[PDB]
């Protein structure tokens, strides 16, 4: 990379940040899946979802 | 600061090179706060 200055910008979140993003969507897949819109939450037992 | 090249120094050195996961910064100062709306991505 340095041989002709091939600087790679790291993604502007550290790996843990989109890890927590994936965590949030993994917690909310059931949490959205009962009613249209993004108003309430639906943290139902996942098997019931 | 020893072995430089290109143009001159952009240095206002007076306090510690901060060690970061993105390397090390001259000019910043260590702190631990929280910002959810960052405008300068380092
Ligand atoms: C700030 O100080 C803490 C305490 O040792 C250290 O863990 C951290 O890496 C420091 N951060 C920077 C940017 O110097």
């Amino acid at each position: 990379q340095y041989v002709a200055g091939y600087k790679v910008l790291p993604p502007l979140m550290d790996v843990n940040m989109e890890a927590a993003y994936t965590s949030s969507l993994l917690g909310s897949i059931a949490g959205v899946g009962w009613t249209a819109g993004l108003s309430s939450f639906a943290a139902i037992p996942f098997a019931q979802s | 600061s020893s072995t430089m090249s290109q143009y001159s120094r952009s240095t206002r050195s007076m306090y510690g090179p901060l060690q970061t996961p993105v390397g090390c910064v001259l000019g910043l100062v260590n702190s631990s706060l929280f910002v959810e709306d960052c405008k300068l991505p380092l």
